[PDB]
């Protein structure tokens, strides 16, 4: 950890206060998935959803913008991991949505199969047109590209 | 092992066609080397090639039916699963198989009435509760007894198969077009080793192995149904001239060379329409070209203006007409493509407010694009959705799901985003 | 290269012509639509290529006995046997004619292959002479709009 | 010229409606609003 860890007693010293789980003094196979695997990864993710819910909420607000800030690194590394769509709710008002994405899907969704599919299936609702069609049209494209990626997944 | 082996062979489908593709490029290239006395092969000072082409046969051969394994172990579970999602949803909504009973029109329908018996029957469609939920909603007016007969439900071996459902499965892949296709080219390559030059029909599989070339053989098949009508509006053109010939003309249809030779003519009908077919539409210049001209005969300008009229109606007019298709599809497709283009940059796919009101915002439709009403995002939701157990299920998480579970799509905004909405300053 | 080549041979100053592709700007308008869908001309020429191929697969195996070139009777027999003369010879000869392979072959007049002889004459001009050539033009229209 | 008029009878059709003409960017307001409109307001059926 020599990279863009610092060295101080409360960062690279509580490493190896915490590499306490040997005592043949040498790392093992089940310390890196004991911790930082299980947790810190949902519970991280909500947290940053939370904040972000805030923060798109309240808009422009002095004490808000210091707490976004400080926290950028989990906001950072979660961006790939966050999802915004927006949905009409009960109220007949409009509400975001959070959710989580992930990583094998968004590996699958890049393969130039699945985006000449999009291609095609824009191409195809464009051509032929309507609107109480477009929108069965697309959760039917939904539908199997979702199919198509479950099937791909197993490689 | 044996699933390890079908996933392999799946995952490289086409990299194995276009050695497929490759292989038959090859076979072709040596099969250009032939000569006859019979039909034996020469070779370039060399004796090497006498097993080569066996070799390569007996591996295009191998490579085709791995393609045709790999295509049967990965394509056709898209097929399956759209057409049992399509019954579901027929069978569920409609009803047609208890109410609208299809007569014998609709194959399609009275084939996929042979899988609701199975007990399987959403092998793919991951919803197994289309049973439960027709059951509910139509007991209390058809009865239950009668949907449950309709339905139907009541390493060494495994005998344990639903030998109907296999049975429909079989019957619906052999319909499909690419099925169809992989199995002509099985039964060419197989050809093949009879006779060495069956092999050239493999060609053809550059029709659709390349994007761009697809993109020039789809001027010919955009205007495909008017081309066939153009050729028989010639031929009966054709056939008109010829009456007009036969009961006028008839005497000068004659093929005599250097005086004494026998007279051959065209008398009959059938010898003057397949004249005129092979001959004045291919002689670039119309009948006049291979007939005799009327140099002092009392039908001169009859003929004249037949040779004319003939030549201004076949050789110019059709074949003008048959170019203008062509230029006409080119131009429809490039149209086509700018008018998607231009769609997808002047409004979003989802409520289709418009770039206009998003540009008061630096850069502001791009980023509503991104971020706000995004495909990726809608299409991540809704996989989510879908692999979640209900009980973990949020307010709006259940609420969504309610509605896609009733197709109703009232969730979708439409004319209404959140800026619209929820405005940055209070009014 | 070319200027200094010249020298050795006074011919080679004829492939300095060549700048007036673009030494001209209104000559570089005309030469675009040919540069404009260059990438599918080539693979209209393949397609062509391989058509051409086809059809000469074809009369190897079945009409070899009509490719006979004999003038005034009296002439040893000059026909196209091997794969690569036929081929040459439908390359050089039937895309050329204007009218496809039947203008330089003996009509069959009295044979048993005739109607196949003449469906196979119709449906070479028609898939040669005709729709490939439409394409060709096709593509320089599109080009241009 | 037959296909650039076809287009643009389809697109004058699709961008506002025979009687009056407002123009559909005025009935998006409402979800579904041009062709609510233009199936029972402004319908060719009902007049005749
Ligand atoms: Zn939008
Ligand atoms: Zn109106």
């Amino acid at each position: 950890m020599e990279s863009h860890k610092h060295y101080t007693q409360s960062e690279t010293e509580f490493l190896l206060s915490c590499a306490e789980t040997d005592e043949n003094e040498t790392l093992d196979y089940e310390e890196f998935v004991k911790r930082f695997h299980e947790p810190a990864k949902d519970i991280g993710f909500n947290v940053a959803v939370l904040l972000t819910n805030l923060s798109e909420h309240m808009p422009n607000d002095t004490r808000l913008q210091t707490f976004l800030e400080l926290a950028e690194s989990v906001l950072n590394y979660f961006q790939p991991f966050l999802g915004r769509i927006e949905i009409m709710g009960s109220a007949k008002r409009i509400e975001r949505v959070y959710f989580e994405i992930s990583e094998s899907s968004r590996t699958q969704w890049e393969k130039p199969q699945v985006k000449e599919s999009k291609r095609q299936f824009i191409f195809d609702v464009v051509n032929e047109g309507g609107e109480k069609e477009k929108m069965e049209l697309f959760v039917n494209f939904c539908e199997d590209t979702i199919f198509e990626m479950q099937l791909a997944a197993q490689i | 092992y044996q699933q390890k082996l079908l996933n392999y062979f799946a995952r490289n489908f086409y990299n194995m066609r276009m050695l497929a593709l490759f292989v038959a490029f090859a076979i072709n290239f040596i099969l250009l080397f032939y000569k006859v006395s019979v039909h034996y092969v020469l070779e370039e000072s060399s004796g090497y090639m006498e097993p080569t082409l066996r070799i390569l046969a007996i591996l295009h051969t191998i490579i085709s039916f791995f393609c045709i394994i790999g295509y049967y172990c990965l394509k056709v579970p898209l097929v399956i699963f759209k057409r049992e999602k399509e019954v579901a949803r027929k069978l569920e909504f409609d009803g047609l198989y208890i109410t609208e009973q299809p007569s014998e029109d609709d194959i399609k329908g009275q084939w996929d009435r042979l899988v609701i018996n199975t007990q399987s029957f959403p092998n793919n469609y991951w919803d197994k509760f289309v049973k439960r939920k027709v059951m509910d909603k139509y007991g209390e007016f058809y009865g239950r007894d009668r949907i449950s007969e309709l339905l139907g439900m009541d390493s060494a071996v495994l005998n344990s198969i639903d030998v109907k459902y296999q049975m429909w499965k079989l019957g619906v892949v052999f319909t499909d077009n690419s099925f169809l296709y992989l199995a002509w080219y099985m039964t060419m390559s197989v050809l093949g080793h009879y006779n060495n030059f069956f092999f050239a029909a493999h060609l053809l599989d550059i029709a659709m192995g390349f994007k761009t070339l697809r993109t020039i053989l789809s001027s010919v098949t955009h205007n495909g149904k008017q081309l066939v009508l153009t050729v028989g509006l010639l031929a009966v053109v054709v056939y008109l001239y010829t009456v007009v010939a036969f009961n006028f003309f008839r005497k000068f249809y004659n093929k005599s060379e250097d005086g004494d030779t026998p007279d051959m003519k065209c008398d009959d009908m059938l010898t003057c329409y397949m004249f005129h077919m092979y001959v004045g539409v291919r002689a670039g210049g119309g009948i006049g070209d291979e007939i005799e001209d009327p140099a002092g005969d009392e039908y001169e300008i009859y003929r004249i203006i037949f040779d004319i009229t003939f030549f201004f109606f076949v050789i110019v007019i059709l074949l003008a007409i048959i170019q203008g298709l062509i230029i006409d599809a080119f131009g429809e497709l490039r149209d086509q493509q700018e008018q998607v283009k231009e769609d997808m940059e002047t409004k979003c796919f989802i409520c289709g407010i418009g770039n206009d009101y998003f540009d008061t915002v630096p850069h502001g439709f791009e980023t509503h694009t991104l971020q706000e009403h995004n495909l990726a995002n809608y299409l991540f939701f809704l996989m989510y959705l879908i692999n979640k157990d209900e009980t973990e299920h949020t307010g709006q998480e259940s609420y969504v799901w309610k509605m896609y579970q009733e197709r109703c799509w009232e969730f979708f905004p439409a004319g209404d985003c959140f800026r619209k909405q929820y405005e940055d300053q209070l009014n």
